[PDB]
RNA sequence: AAUUGUCGGGAGGGAAGCGGAUGGGGGCCGGCGAUGCGCCCCGGUCGGUGUGGAACGGCGAGCCGGUCCGCCGAUCGACUCGGGGCGUGGACCAGCGUGGAUUGGGGGGGCGGCCAAAGCCCGGGCUCUCGAUACGCCCGUGGAACGCCGUCUCCCCGAUUGUGGAAGGCAGCGCGCGCCUCCGGCGUGCUUCGGCAUCUGCGCGCUCCGGACGCUGGCCUGUGGGCUCCCCAUUCGA
RNA sequence: GAUGAGUAGGAGGGCGCGGCGGUCGCUGCAAAACCUUGGGCGCGAGCCUGGGCGGAGCGGCCGUCGGUGCAGAUCUUGGUG
């Protein structure tokens, strides 16, 4: 794939680069706005301190 | 503090200078570190720092592998930061320009009878 | 020729107006009209054998390109400003302020009469100046300057007579302010619980 | 053969000395110039009491979306899930 | 040129924020392409993973400082060493400051001050930076260059934070000091620049 | 002769490095020696402890050596001597050797005066 | 040398000594600190282009030179030679001025962001009360001022410090080279109509510009200055 | 331009003592040694010098050589608290 990428832009003048790259930054995008769920901590409960309760 | 080995400094060891005290062989280094300094040239250099080893780092070099390094190279001229020995295995001697630290009395004569001629590096 | 300053500095070193602003007020543009539409080209501006000779070569120092500029003045200070003098045989007098001479220093005036301080350099870095001002309108010191206090003991008698001309004209004026001549011909003073920071003067 | 024969810079902060500063980045007097005069535009603007970007219809809708967006930001979770703690959370 | 870029950016990004908000959704800001990170411990007691990372940053000294580009290999790299750095996101001004004041050149693996284009053009001209402010551009764009331009620059010797730190032991979620603070690394650029 | 040196003379320690102890013992004399013990608190530099001699004191090598007078020493034996300063008496001084006879030290000044060459110790033993 | 007597100085509330920093008292030091230089005339003294000789030299036969002696011409110059007049001034310390670098602190102004702040005030609609005369809800491209954060920018004060001694360089500007009524105005190109490194070259200058210069005083055989030497005291260390 | 911890240990450049081969000097108009609250130089080993004592030898520099540098060893001999 790097052969054939330099070949397709030796023919063409562009000097390009065929690495690899890690995962970089992601761009700026809008998300369309919908119902929102709240998140609260919840109250203690002494039962619920065991795999299936007390 | 500063994280480095040595306060970052080298730990390796070369020679600056020839160790011996002759004074003609300081007259060359003198010579010599004018031409590599003022020329930039890759030949000066490398002779320049072979003139500051020691003996076993300038080993000699027999005529035989002189005349056979030398086929077919007459118009060159052999440089060697070393000795020149004769060799009494080599028949044929061809007329060769041959500058050298020190040539030995027999291959003095044999290089000088076939028409060739021993240069020091001054003359170089 | 122009009369005033094409580039007003906005601060120390910045002009007001940009270089294309500039090339049209410098009239560039018309001095290559008049010049076959080239900016004219000009020119560039065009002993004794040594009685002995060093055995060291002389050196001599790089060249700075820093000038003195100056001394400047204290915007507390102003014409007939009333002064204290805070060291020397006069410390703590109060004097009035006549003008800043070239080297800086300050010219002020007792004067003699009522405190006995005649005219004498002071430099502002031992002097505080006050809120009071006495009009000087009328005093003419434009004969007196440096040269005026320099050395070359009996006090010749043209320096007292050139003292109280200027002297003369100022106590009218001071005895215009009521309780003025009282308050020059009092030394001041630090007394118990007095603050020198928290002082209004 | 031979070639043709042949010390420190004193560093100065080009935030405080003008000169330095115009050496590397001689845009930067354009830059102060046009602060400079900007600032002084408004200063006698003030003075003057001299007396809009949007259109009438446009900024009743950015308020009405900002006011919405607020009432979403202090909006408060309904505390149902919580069924045994119901009286103690009001 | 450069200058115009940077006010345009800053515009864009408001508006894009306010226009999201009229049609009631959300604009995800883009994530931080470049980060300043300062060494905040000393040299003792170096455990060998944590001594060869902070090599790798070229953070030899406590209080030297770098930019870094943001990817998935330097990232899982910082957060191995988070108790001896702290880093965020340097804004223009930052960046400013940091060149010009504290702005030194690697040539032929020495430092040399930035008193000049012509030291930058020196090194970096073939990658056409040849003035500070085109190494200030590439630097805060994260540019093609960045790597050539970044390197160029020798680490940066701050000094001690006027008006000190809280606890370098702590992280600055904890109300330390230690870890990602995000923009707040500019509030601690000022005060050690 | 006016001195050549300009730049002031900075002495980073006047006090001399007096070996550990020596007030202690008599046989143990002033003259310095680095303390090898291995748990002299000298060598391990506690502090208010002796200070040892080290490179970081080096006087500025354009001031080394030059006396107060702003010269540096010479030692001249006899007259022939003293001519070799003709030429570096703005930078040279000569002090004349300890053990030269009053007669001789006689010429030696007179011959230095005519040299404009500056002798610290002129005045010795000639009463 | 250990050790001892004596005279003199000094210290000492259950060790002494020692490191660092000053001070007091001693002792010591005139290369511990200069007095010259430049330009004038009075006198004195001593030598001066062109041709002759003496002994030599540099460059390589021939060109190119100086030294010494003598003779002419020329008529000046030199002088740790003596007087007079004018100008100028050394070592160290201190003060001040104007600036560079580093740095701490203080004061103000512009712009932007937010619920396109909230609130408050004004106008309008709704709601109608227990801490009783409310609680609050919604609206206006209304108004006057803040708040936090970000950024640009101006000014003021103090502290430490001048390493270098070859460069008037680099950079940014000003005045001339064309006219006007002169806080400004007058020509192309581009422009967001505010502006613009589009025309912006040369000459001579200036400056936050390839590392401190300037001025003044004190003192110079003194009860002065300096000190690494000596004794002792004190704070810290030990 | 960067940089500076160091026991055991390694190495480099230096200081000092006594001869020898050379070289340059000093000394009865006062050498060596020794004494000093004289002065100065060197980061330091040390060096230079004033004054005193002493009364006949001595030093610098290059090379080269060695029975060549002490606070300790219940160290040796002598002397003394
Ligand atoms: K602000
Ligand atoms: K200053
Ligand atoms: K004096
Ligand atoms: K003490
Ligand atoms: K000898
Ligand atoms: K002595
Ligand atoms: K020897
Ligand atoms: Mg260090
Ligand atoms: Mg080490
Ligand atoms: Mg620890
Ligand atoms: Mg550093
Ligand atoms: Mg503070
Ligand atoms: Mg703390
Ligand atoms: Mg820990
Ligand atoms: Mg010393
Ligand atoms: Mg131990
Ligand atoms: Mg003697
Ligand atoms: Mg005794
Ligand atoms: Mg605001
Ligand atoms: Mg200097
Ligand atoms: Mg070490
Ligand atoms: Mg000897
Ligand atoms: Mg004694
Ligand atoms: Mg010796
Ligand atoms: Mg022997
Ligand atoms: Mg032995
Ligand atoms: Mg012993
Ligand atoms: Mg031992
Ligand atoms: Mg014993
Ligand atoms: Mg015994
Ligand atoms: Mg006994």
């Amino acid at each position: 794939k790097n052969d054939q990428l330099k070949a397709d832009a030796k023919a063409r003048g562009e000097v390009i680069s065929t690495k690899r790259q890690p995962l970089g930054p992601k761009p700026g995008f809008m998300v369309e706005g919908a119902t929102l769920e709240t998140v609260t901590p919840i109250p203690y409960d002494v039962v619920n301190d065991l795999k299936g309760g007390y | 503090g500063i994280d480095l080995v040595a306060g970052g400094k080298s730990k390796k060891t070369k020679r600056t200078a020839p160790k011996s005290d002759d004074v003609y062989l300081k007259l060359l280094v003198k010579l010599y570190r004018f031409l590599a300094r003022r020329t930039g040239s890759k030949f000066n250099a490398v002779i320049l720092k072979r003139l500051f080893m020691s003996k076993i780092n300038k080993p000699p070099l027999s005529l035989s592998r002189l005349i056979t390094y030398a086929t077919g190279k007459g118009d060159n001229i052999v440089v060697l930061v070393g000795t020149v020995t004769d060799d009494v295995r080599a028949y044929e001697v061809p007329k060769i320009k041959v500058c050298a630290l020190k040539f030995t009395e027999t291959a003095r004569a044999r290089i000088e009878k076939a028409g060739g001629e021993c240069l020091t590096f001054d003359q170089l | 020729a122009k009369k005033t300053i094409r580039n007003p500095e906005l601060i120390r070193g910045v002009g007001k107006f940009s270089r294309s602003k500039m090339y049209h007020k410098k009239g560039l543009w018309a001095i290559k009209k008049k010049n076959g539409g080239k900016l004219p080209l000009h020119e560039k501006k065009p002993v004794k054998p040594p009685k002995f000779y060093p055995a060291d070569d002389v050196k001599k120092p790089l060249v700075n390109k820093h000038k003195p500029k100056p001394t400047k003045l204290r915007a507390s200070i102003t014409p007939g400003t009333v002064l204290i003098i805070l060291a020397g045989r006069f410390k703590g007098k109060r004097v009035v302020f006549l003008k800043q001479l070239t080297s800086g220093l300050l010219l002020v005036t007792g004067p003699f009469k009522l405190n006995g301080v005649p005219l004498r350099r002071v430099n502002q870095a031992y002097v505080i100046g006050t809120s009071t001002k006495v009009d000087v309108s009328g005093v003419n010191v434009e004969k007196i300057d440096d040269k005026y206090f320099a050395k070359q003991n009996v006090l010749p008698q043209e320096k007292k007579d050139e003292q109280k001309t200027v002297d003369s004209a100022l106590l009218k004026a001071i005895e215009g302010i009521p309780e003025l001549k009282a308050y020059l011909s009092a030394r001041f003073s630090l007394k118990s619980g007095m603050k020198p920071h928290e002082l209004v003067f | 053969v031979v070639r043709p024969i042949k010390r420190a810079t004193l560093k100065k902060n080009p935030l405080k000395n003008l000169n330095v500063l115009l050496k590397l980045n001689p845009y930067a007097k354009t830059a102060r110039r046009m602060s400079l005069l900007a600032e002084a535009q408004r200063v006698k603007a003030k003075k003057e009491k001299l007396d809009h970007a949007i259109t009438k219809e446009e900024a009743s809708a950015i308020k009405g979306a900002s006011h919405s967006w607020y009432k979403t930001m202090i909006s408060d979770s309904d505390y149902a899930e919580f069924d045994n703690f119901t009286k103690w959370l009001g | 040129q450069y200058a115009k870029e940077y006010s345009e950016q800053e515009k864009e990004l408001i508006r894009l924020k306010r226009e999201a908000r009229l049609k009631g959704g959300f604009y995800v800001d883009p994530e931080a392409k470049l980060l300043f990170i300062i060494r905040i411990r000393g040299i003792n007691a170096m455990p060998p993973q944590t001594k060869k990372i902070l090599q790798l940053l070229r953070l030899r000294q406590i209080f030297n400082g770098v930019f870094l580009k943001v990817n998935k290999a330097t990232v899982n790299m910082l957060h191995r060493v988070e108790p001896y750095v702290t880093y965020g996101y340097p804004n223009l001004k930052s960046i400013k400051e940091l060149i010009y004041k504290r702005g030194y050149g690697k040539v032929d693996k020495q430092r040399i001050a930035l008193t000049d284009n012509a030291v930058v053009e020196q090194v970096l001209g073939k990658h056409g930076i040849i003035c500070i402010e085109d190494l200030v551009h590439e630097i805060i764009t994260v540019g093609p260059h960045f790597k050539e331009a970044n390197n160029f620059l020798w680490p940066f010797q701050l000094k001690a934070p006027l008006g000190g730190l809280k606890k370098k032991r702590n992280h600055y979620v904890e109300g330390g000091d230690a870890g990602n603070r995000e923009n707040f690394i500019n509030e601690l650029i000022r005060r050690m620049n | 002769a006016v001195p050549l040196l300009n730049k002031k003379v900075v002495k980073k320690r006047v006090k001399r490095f007096i070996r550990p102890q020596s007030d202690r013992r008599i046989t143990v004399k002033e003259s310095w020696r680095r303390p090898k013990g291995i748990d002299s608190r000298v060598r391990r530099k506690f502090k208010g402890c002796v200070l040892m001699p080290n490179i970081g004191y080096g006087s500025d090598k354009k001031t080394r050596h030059y006396l107060p007078n702003g010269f540096k020493k010479f030692v001249v034996h006899n007259a022939s001597e003293l001519e070799i300063l003709m030429m570096h008496n703005r930078t040279y001084c000569a002090e004349i050797a300890h053990n030269v006879s009053t007669r001789k030290r006689k010429e030696i000044v007179e011959r230095a005066a005519q040299l404009d060459v500056v002798i610290t110790n002129k005045l010795a033993r000639l009463h």
